């Protein structure tokens, strides 16, 4: 696998007039998918990673602006990163942003971190791009490999034992860490349960407690909830996504929880910024800004 | 080892028609306290 060479195709168009695809060949592809898998089932479900560190929330397929966030966050391994899902869909090069982000974690295993969004499965990126992406650019039997890999992404991520991590959010069902490592891995998502909830449960003002999710999957959570989970486990914030917000990032229950959504102008139908935490080595947190002119 | 936020930083402006390594304007990056 001459991974530099994957690598220096997909960097290349860095300099050049935006839009071009780079069409890797199915056997380079399939590489990465088989590799990165690998990596994936060695390393813990639920990482345990230690700043500095630089979180992103959704890419969707908008690879020109990944490279964007690279040129302003600096290439690995300059620096750490923790991707928290959703890397495909929506955008019109899901292949390019996925192909790199599973380079990159090749490339950089211990500095290049990864989490499973709920579009890296098989049910929902079969309906929102992925798949006829897939189906134009290669063949369907890609789309499978795809699928087998996604199946392997770590779920959850603590940052210094004080930032929790996940692309959806908190479960009415998660009392103990041991909850999250006791999931198997290869999994798809199921419709219900832990790991249903980690991927598509979102926080709600306007909601006491726990209540039904206007998505019709997982739930939704309000401030109080996130408050006592922080204090059972003795942790500061939870850093998630799942939500596109205007300015790239939204804190919640006064600074308690963060969404980040690192897509600006996602898929032409908004007018919002990209975002992205970087937390230094004393957990202090600041959010750099990928605004659109 | 307490979880703390930074001072706002000035955010990187670009143009989707320019190249990615190309932004309009620089943006802020984070610094000590």
């Amino acid at each position: 696998l001459n991974l530099d060479s994957i690598i220096g195709r997909l960097l290349e168009v860095q300099g050049s007039r935006p839009g071009k695809n780079v069409q890797l060949t199915e056997n380079e592809i399939r590489g990465l998918c088989l590799k990165s898998r690998e990596i994936f089932l060695s390393q813990p479900i639920l990482l345990e990673l230690e700043a500095p560190l630089k979180i992103c929330g959704d890419i969707h397929g908008q690879y020109y602006d990944l490279l964007r966030l690279f040129e302003y966050g600096g290439f690995p391994p300059e620096s750490n990163y923790l991707f928290l899902g959703d890397y495909v869909d929506r955008g019109k090069q899901s292949l390019e942003t996925i192909c790199l982000l599973l380079a990159y974690k090749i490339k950089y295993p211990e500095n290049f971190f990864l989490l499973r969004g709920n579009h890296e499965c098989a049910s929902i990126n079969r309906i929102y791009g992925f798949y006829d992406e897939c189906k134009r650019r290669y063949n369907i039997k890609l789309w499978k490999t795809f699928t087998d890999c996604f199946n392997c992404l770590p779920i959850a991520a603590i940052v210094d034992e004080k930032i929790f991590c996940c692309h959806g959010g908190l479960s009415p069902d998660l009392q103990s860490m041991e909850q999250i490592r006791r999931i198997m891995r290869p999994t798809d998502v199921p419709d219900q349960g832990l790991l249903c909830d980690l991927l598509w449960s979102d926080p709600d003002k306007d909601v006491q407690g726990w209540g039904e999710n206007d998505r019709g999957v997982s739930f939704t959570f309000g401030a109080e909830v996130v408050a006592k989970f922080l204090h059972k486990h003795d942790l500061d914030l939870i850093c998630r996504a799942h939500q596109v917000v205007e300015d790239g990032y939204e804190f919640f229950a006064k600074r308690q929880l963060v969404t980040l959504f690192s897509a600006p102008n996602y898929c032409g139908e908004f007018d919002n910024a990209g975002a992205m935490m970087s937390v230094d080595e004393t957990l202090m947190c600041s959010f750099q800004i990928l605004k659109p002119a | 080892k307490r979880v703390t936020f930074g001072e706002d930083l000035s955010p990187e402006v670009f143009d989707e028609s320019l190249p990615a390594n190309t932004p309009l304007r620089k943006g802020g990056t984070p610094v000590c306290k």
